[PDB]
């Protein structure tokens, strides 16, 4: 009866997708209306900063894309499917987009600004974490994963650069750059070279698989401190992946061992996520024994950390990146090309 | 260690998707 109330939930939940899938939002604000303090991060066309809505007083993270640098590398279409699918969704460990628009040159996504830095800064510093708090994170993954592909949404970029900490120590997906609503098979060769399935490297068409691979490699960088895969160029991660022969370290568990030995399975047909049981395979497995898993959704669990910050417009959980000024051309760029947006 | 042998790999950066 529990796994009804989520099928009830998902029901009411992929309704309200479609009405913002089908009719999404536009031009719902100005470059003029924020002032721009400091860069987040970065990206192969733009960057992320914190802003100041300058009529409400409250602190926004602004993505920036340069649309004539998005063309020459023939990222349009993912470009507006990020934009599509992130105002259309809905989910407590989803940044939230509040607004966007865009001028002559650039995109602008307007996100809710999540202060407590990326999982993957942490991570580095810390060096790895323990299996309860690895436990934590990798639960509202699954969840957000069982999400989105009930929309029919792939993710297919996870890995803890991506993964941003609230105040309250739980997790904001960013990043849906290559995200993507597919019913059946898909071809594009994209992600980070460390969380590829094998499947994408050898050009085969893939699904929401992929993603249930990936959490397998995330959680074993969350435990051990580093991937499964790695090497000193891409050519040589991906000879190990096709391998299929990853090796544990010594601490972790034995329920974590089999679970991670049934996300990172090479046999499409065998990997947890891809089987007729779903995603309860992985929710029912003994290294989640502990884990309530409507606590987590409702966000009454006690997080295992959280982030020091001294009032809002901290960025001091964030490096620091070199400025840019920002040149609003003349002439519109790209009109028809992303004229959806 | 494995451990160290990361540490000293060109890829305990922050990592860049590839794409087509
Ligand atoms: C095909 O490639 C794509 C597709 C879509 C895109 O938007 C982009 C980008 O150009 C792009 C530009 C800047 C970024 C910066 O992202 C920062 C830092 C990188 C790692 N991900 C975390 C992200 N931070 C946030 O989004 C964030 C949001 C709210 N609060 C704090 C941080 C990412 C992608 C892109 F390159």
């Amino acid at each position: 009866s529990e796994q009804e109330s989520v099928k009830e939930f998902l029901a009411k939940a992929k309704e309200d997708f479609l009405k913002k899938w089908e009719n999404p939002a536009q031009n719902t604000a100005h470059l003029d209306q924020f002032e721009r303090i400091k860069t987040l991060g970065t990206g192969s066309f733009g960057r992320v900063m914190l802003v100041k809505h300058m009529e409400t007083g409250n602190h926004y993270a602004m993505k920036i894309l340069d649309k004539q640098k998005v063309v020459k590398l023939k990222q349009i279409e993912h470009t507006l499917n990020e934009k599509r699918i992130l105002q259309a969704v809905n989910f407590p460990f989803l940044v939230k987009l509040e607004f966007s628009f865009k001028d002559n040159s650039n995109l602008y996504m307007v996100m809710e600004y999540v202060p407590g830095g990326e999982m993957f800064s942490h991570l580095r510093r810390i060096g790895r974490f323990s299996e309860p708090h690895a436990r934590f994170y990798a639960a509202q993954i699954v969840l957000t994963f069982e999400y989105l592909h009930s929309l029919d949404l792939i993710y297919r970029d996870l890995k803890p650069e991506n993964l941003l900490i609230d105040q309250q120590g739980y997790i904001q997906v960013t990043d849906f750059g290559f995200a993507k609503r597919v019913k059946g098979r898909t071809w594009t060769l994209c992600g980070t070279p460390e969380y590829l399935a094998p499947e994408i490297i050898l050009s085969k068409g893939y699904n929401k698989a992929v993603d249930w691979w990936a959490l397998g490699v995330l959680i074993y960088e969350m435990a051990a401190g580093y991937p499964p895969f790695f090497a000193d160029q891409p050519i040589q991660i991906y000879e190990k992946i096709v391998s299929g022969k990853v090796r544990f370290p010594s601490h972790f568990s034995s329920d974590l061992k089999d679970l991670l030995r049934n996300l990172l399975q090479v046999d499409l047909t065998k990997r947890f996520g891809n089987l007729k049981n779903g995603v309860n395979d992985i929710k029912n497995h003994k290294w989640f024994a502990t884990t309530d898993w409507i606590a987590i959704y409702q966000r009454k669990v006690e997080a295992p950390f959280i982030p020091k910050f001294k009032g809002p417009g901290d960025t001091s959980n964030f490096d620091d990146y070199e400025e840019e000024e920002i040149r609003v051309s003349i002439n519109e760029k790209c009109g028809k090309e992303f004229s959806e947006f | 260690t494995t451990y160290a042998d990361f540490i000293a790999s060109g890829r305990t950066g922050r990592r860049n998707a590839i794409h087509d």
